[PDB]
RNA sequence: ACAGCGCUCUGGGGAAUUCAGGAGGGGAAAGCAGAUGUGCCCCGCGGCGAGACUGGCGCACCGCCGGACGAGCUGCUGGGG
């Protein structure tokens, strides 16, 4: 005969007092098991009594921890304090029902007074709680703030990373997408530099004709200003652009005296000038991304970084998705992602593949595996030149 | 009589707040 | 065979979520990709140019077991679009993502492994995707996520240790609703390595029919795993659903 | 990181007599990359790696693929007498034997995964 | 201007969108499930949004810069339809005199 | 939906009632028909299926009205014979179902347990406030209003006892904290009013549990001394008010809120020569802070609050009054 | 077209609309197993319960099993004021 049962959830833990217990020896019963079924037979059996959430989710994590591991928790042990009648079993004992056999244990071993039933040993309370967590989604709603899936979802990955350790030694969602943005951005300046290059020898094609370097010339014209306010080594820039004084300022001065290019506006001059702010702004932008992804690589899979370099080899581990597939994949499907070219390839490839699978399966990885390995690398390098 | 909220003792004292308490109720 | 860059045409196939996608030398079946662009284990996707955002997933049959038995003619599933699926032995996540993608974004996937490091797959896989949530414990002691797993539909069952039908029946007393669907995968070698083919299948049904359950369907996956068969049956009933 | 460690107790030696078996009846798989092909191919039955090799992430990342196929991993600590008893003469650290339709070395495999399934 | 997630209760949001949603946001920055990263990542995508807020700007007022000058050109088709639409046809068409070559049903 | 045989149930219990009223002369029969008419449309909608605490309370309000009325019409009429015992019944059976239906509105529980403490029913209260306590623990609302007014009973034992099982399960907020030590003085305070206590070492042990309780902040601290610094005529008061200054002293040595319990701590108690002396030495106090090494923004920002304060008490000298507006003009 | 076969026959189709049923899905606290106003004190019976006793057993010897008093608190729709 039941009294009390407890009920741990997601959201926090819950305790119902039983009014009119089922039967416990037809229990195997189409009836029973109907009432058990349908709500309208299944709520006058259970009446709510008392219900306890979690203060935050590093509180409910604690629990999963705890009760999972067995031991009950303390704040556990003042709720049923608060909720469970006072008494000691000497001569009269309240029937608790709860799922596991050690809490039972320990809660027995905590209040003398109540005597606990284990799911996993009496039908009764299994099916008890069977119907109750069945039907919890509407026992619970008069006082259930939101919904129980969002809850359930995020305590399952707290406390499933808390059991693997997770996010120290993942990383590799961070190294792809970096490499996505660098050659993405590395396209667009090309574009976009292009443009301008375009855009402006339409006003001054000499320009174009001695200065390469695109993201010089966008710097050259976000200095320049327009074609008729020329003078050599003005301010602090072109030596450090460039030769200064005897190389190539005397030659765009020059080929702006002899320059024939139509006059351009103020406002267009403007615009074009935004623009090349916008394409400096982006290659400046690129070489940061540059320098925090070799770092990241050093940081992440030092073995790759000394064996490929940096861009190629977090070209492979974009490819390939991350360091896991990498890893898994054998060395051929990793050729996948003369003679001496095939050989040196398919010898490569297998060193490769073993930098992957230590650089993956370490904890913090180290350097001189790599090192010792690009020493291998020379080292056949010399022997395929011994030919 | 699980009715109402019945005064702790020392057998039913969970926290040290709880326990503090009792010990100073104790000595007065 | 089907070379990427084929056209192929896609239809629905019977049962509610997965789709048979047919086209020039090859049918193959595949189901909803979940979140596009971006496949989980290296498989072929499919796009369709909607007059973007829907794709599919090709489903390798040789690599899961649920994919072999639908391609063997399993008469249901029980898992339409929505219900909740509890997954025992989902192991890096590679069926347990299609059965997320059938089950969408309604429902819910209550993905159990085991060991740690497809456990850290697994975990990769659950926050890509939003329905399936990952529980890394023993599946023999379902006291450890009994505060996480609600009262699901339907129950796979993958694992292959010895004491599967007591795993299967004790996890299905905890968490299974009145007349519950579930699959298992029985393997033979695995069950009593001793034993022929049809006698391991014939006893570990009779387990499940002491542990409480209905068997109403068995196939044994030929050509696609040796010595395999997939059983399927409901909880407390006769029927799947009510 | 190697929890399914053989134990010194003739384990070790059933399981490097059937490795040399297997060797002889060419039903057995040498290397680290064969034995990955193998299991992701699904015909292995059994898979053995040395537990003393140099550092241990490649016989670490055998049992990904190994856990995700389900198939039976264990860990020899002897990557010399794992050479020594494929017939190699060089180191080997990961052999993956097989499965036929008819031998008598499949009942040897048999009772092998048994016992290793107990160690699991 | 949100920083990180744990950054998010101090953060200063009501000047990019008004509230009824910039608390739900908080709300979903409390009570989210995303993994920790590091400042030295963050960084990154910080100056990522600075430079595509600044990509933004610049089409903003490429726009205005547009409608000025094609109010300039043609004041009588910006007049009618609007500058954006007159610079497709001029952009279809390839020159000013080449679109007013065209008839009406072109 | 067997709605109607529930209501059929309730009106037939509350029909004997309304044939009292007919039978005397206090309703006649066309405010009758009206009386059950709406009993019936209320019994009805309070039994529907789709409910909400608000249509309870809506039926409370309409049954409560009705009992007023008709004590206003009985004491018109001068009678006797008719009490309000059956009206309350069924109140308690409206609000009782009205818990059943929707346990977790505590907007609903506090009306009940107004209902309760209204009409006369002491040893019910506690029992409503127990259950309603077990549905909602984390109430610092709930937990003060039991804990005051067993205090206002004379229960210092019951009250003491609300007070710790709230302690021990509302931990995040600091309230109940605040409330359980303005509580404890105030018995020290009815205690002195009737002349161990005579140590008064409760708030002190409440402090040292608080240190470590992990709402512990600067903030938490100076609210507790706001609440220690009211009311203090009292015996050890000044025992306590330097416990808290110097555990605040040791715990954050330069922290603008400790600088305001160093500026604050002796206008203990001060009203009358023993006012300015404290006020100029709460002075130099304040200019030390204000040029001592400390977040001076933060700091003055609360001593213009507490000037707010100081300025918004009354009758004071015209002197001071112009010193003190010329410093918190420089802030 | 002939021949054959099957269904169906107030001939057969499409549509609007009225009525009589059936099956399936989703939703809903969807909760009348014994419906009695509140408070006090007294009686009866029952619980906690600090503390004080006492009998028997105890060949791994370390401990067990049992009676009967009880300050204080408290429960009762048991009946009476």
């Amino acid at each position: 005969v039941v009294n009390f049962l407890l009920f741990e959830s997601a959201v926090g833990f819950s305790l119902f007092e039983v009014v009119h217990q089922a039967d416990t020896v037809g229990l195997e019963l189409p009836e029973v098991k109907d009432a058990m079924k349908t709500l309208d037979k299944f709520g006058k059996m259970v009446k709510l009594r008392s219900f306890n959430p979690w203060t935050s989710a590093a509180q409910g994590l604690e629990a999963i921890n705890l009760i999972s591991e067995g031991i009950m928790p303390e704040y556990l042990k003042s709720a049923l304090e608060m909720n469970l009648p006072q008494t000691s079993g000497k001569k009269s004992k309240v029937v608790l029902g709860v799922a596991d056999k050690k809490l039972a244990g320990e809660i027995t071993a905590a209040f003398p007074g109540v005597q606990c039933e284990a799911a996993d040993t009496s039908e009764v309370v299994a099916a008890l709680l069977r119907g109750i967590r069945t039907h919890a989604n509407k026992l619970h709603k008069s006082l259930q703030e939101g919904d129980i899936g969002r809850a359930q979802l995020g305590l399952g990955h707290a406390y499933s990373r808390a059991k693997v350790k997770f996010s120290v030694h993942k990383n590799d969602n961070h190294i792809i997408q970096g490499i996505a943005t660098l050659d993405a951005l590395d396209k667009s300046i090309n574009q976009g530099a292009m443009r301008v290059r375009e855009w402006y020898g339409w006003h001054f094609p000499e320009l174009i004709r001695i200065v390469s370097d695109n993201i010089t010339y966008a710097k050259v014209v976000l200095a320049i200003g327009n074609k008729s306010s020329l003078t050599d080594e003005s301010v602090d820039d072109l030596a450090n652009v460039l030769n200064q004084d005897q190389d190539k300022a005397l030659a765009i001065i020059q080929a702006a005296k002899v320059s024939m290019g139509q006059d351009i506006s103020e406002v267009d001059l403007q615009m074009v000038r935004d623009l090349a702010s916008n394409v400096t702004s982006m290659a400046d932008y690129r070489r940061i991304l540059a320098e925090s992804l070799d770092k990241k690589m050093s940081e992440v899979a030092p073995n790759l970084q000394v064996i490929l370099g940096t861009p190629v080899a977090a070209r492979l581990i974009a490819h390939a998705g991350s360091l896991t597939n990498l890893a898994k994949y054998p060395a051929s499907t990793l050729q996948i992602l003369p003679k001496v070219k095939g050989r040196i390839s398919r010898y490569l490839a297998n060193k490769c593949s073993i930098a992957s699978r230590i650089d993956n399966f370490s904890e913090k990885p180290t350097r001189h595996f790599g090192e010792v390995l690009r020493q291998q690398l020379e080292q056949r390098l010399e022997w395929y030149a011994k030919g | 009589d699980a009715s109402e909220l019945q005064p702790i003792t020392q057998k039913t004292s969970g926290t040290e707040l709880e326990q503090t308490i009792l010990a100073i109720m104790e000595e007065s | 065979g089907a070379k990427a860059g084929k056209k192929v045409i896609v239809e629905p196939h019977r049962h509610k979520g997965v789709f048979v996608a047919r086209g020039g030398k090859e049918d193959l079946l595949c189901t909803a990709n979940l979140v596009p662009g971006e496949s989980v284990y290296g498989e072929k996707r499919i796009s369709v140019e909607t007059p973007t955002k829907t794709e599919y997933r090709i489903w390798n049959p040789f690599r899961s077991k649920l994919a072999a038995g639908i391609l063997g003619g399993l008469e249901t599933i029980y898992m339409k679009p929505g219900s909740k699926v509890l997954y025992l032995g989902a192991a890096s996540g590679t069926s347990v993502s299609h059965v997320a993608d059938i089950v969408g974004p309604t429902g819910a996937v209550y993905a159990v492994e085991f060991s740690h490091r497809s456990g850290r797959d697994l975990i990769n896989m659950a926050t890509r995707r939003t329905n399936v949530i990952p529980i890394v414990e023993d599946a023999r002691k379902p006291m450890a996520y009994r505060m996480l797993v609600p009262m699901v539909d339907v129950i796979f069952a993958d694992v292959a240790q010895p004491d599967q039908a007591r795993i299967v029946g004790i996890n299905a007393r905890l968490f299974l609703k009145q007349g519950g669907g579930l699959l298992i995968s029985i393997k033979a070698s695995c069950i009593d390595s001793t034993a022929p083919p049809e006698q391991v299948f014939a006893s570990e049904v009779q387990k499940l029919r002491e542990d409480k359950f209905f068997p109403k369907e068995q196939l044994t996956l030929e050509p696609y795993e040796r010595d395999h068969a997939m059983v399927s049956c409901v909880y407390l009933q006769k029927e799947f659903e009510g | 990181a190697a929890w399914p460690k053989a134990e010194d107790p003739a384990l070790v030696q059933e399981l490097l007599d059937c490795v040399q078996q297997a060797s002889h009846y060419r039903q057995l798989k040498k290397g680290a990359n064969e034995t990955t092909k193998s299991v992701n191919r699904g015909t292995s039955e059994l898979v053995i790696l040395a537990a003393d090799t140099q550092p241990l992430s490649i016989v670490l990342h055998i049992p990904l693929i190994c856990e995700e196929k389900n198939v039976p991993y264990v860990y020899v600590p002897s990557k010399v007498a794992l050479g020594r008893a494929c017939g190699v003469s060089r180191a080997v650290i990961a052999v993956s034997l097989t499965s036929n339709e008819a031998s008598d070395l499949n009942s040897k495999i048999r009772a092998l995964r048994d016992k290793v399934e107990r160690l699991a | 201007a949100l920083g990180l997630r744990t950054n998010a209760p101090n953060a200063d949001l009501s000047e990019i969108l008004p509230p009824e949603i910039e608390a739900a946001v908080k709300a979903a920055a409390d009570i989210s499930m995303g993994t920790e990263i590091s400042t030295e990542d963050y960084e990154n995508i910080k100056l990522l949004a600075v430079q595509v807020v600044e990509r933004s700007e610049y089409r903003r007022q490429l726009a205005e810069y547009l409608q000025n000058r094609m109010k300039a050109i043609s004041p009588n088709m910006t007049e009618l339809i609007g500058a954006l639409v007159g610079a497709r046809l001029i952009a279809h068409s390839g020159s000013l005199v080449n679109l007013a070559k065209n008839p009406g049903s072109t | 939906a067997w709605v109607a045989d529930k209501a059929r149930f309730y009106l037939e219990r509350a029909a004997p009632e309304l044939r009292e009223w007919e039978e005397k002369e206090i309703f006649t029969k066309d405010e009758i028909r009206n009386l059950v008419a709406k009993r019936s449309d209320f019994e009805h909608l309070v039994l529907a299926p789709g409910t909400k605490p608000t249509d309870f309370l809506n039926y409370v309000n309409w049954e409560r009205s009705l009992d007023r009325l008709r004590a206003k019409r009985c004491a018109r009429l001068n009678i006797r014979s008719v009490t309000s015992h059956a009206s309350q019944a069924r109140t308690f059976g409206i609000f009782e179902r009205a818990v059943l239906k929707h346990p977790g509105s505590i907007e609903l529980w506090l009306a009940y347990l107004e209902f309760a403490a209204q009409v006369k029913a002491t040893k019910r209260w506690r029992r409503i406030m127990t259950r309603a306590l077990r549905l909602h623990p984390m109430n610092a609302s709930l937990w003060t209003l039991a804990g005051r007014r067993a205090a206002q009973n004379g229960d210092m034992q019951r009250a003491r006892a609300h007070f710790l099982r709230g302690c021990r399960f509302c931990t995040r907020e600091p309230t109940l904290w605040l409330e359980y030590a303005r509580c404890e003085m105030d018995w020290l305070a009815r205690m002195e009013a009737k002349k161990p206590a005579l140590s008064g070492a409760i708030p002190i042990a409440v402090f040292d549990v608080a240190r470590k309780q992990p709402f512990w902040g600067p903030a938490a601290a100076e609210k507790f001394f706001d609440v220690f610094a009211k009311f203090g005529h009292l015996s050890c008061h000044e025992r306590i008010i330097s416990h808290v200054v110097t555990t605040m002293q040791e715990l954050f040595p330069n922290h603008p809120c400790t600088w305001s319990v160093h500026i604050r701590q002796p206008l203990v108690g001060v009203d009358t020569p023993a006012f300015p002396k404290a006020l100029r030495e709460s002075l130099a106090r304040l200019k030390a802070a204000l040029q001592s090494t400390t977040d001076r923004k933060a700091l003055a920002t609360k001593m213009v609050a507490w000037m707010d304060g100081i300025l918004a008490i009354e009758k004071l000298d015209a002197a001071i009054r112009t010193v003190l507006e010329h410093t918190k003009r420089s802030l």
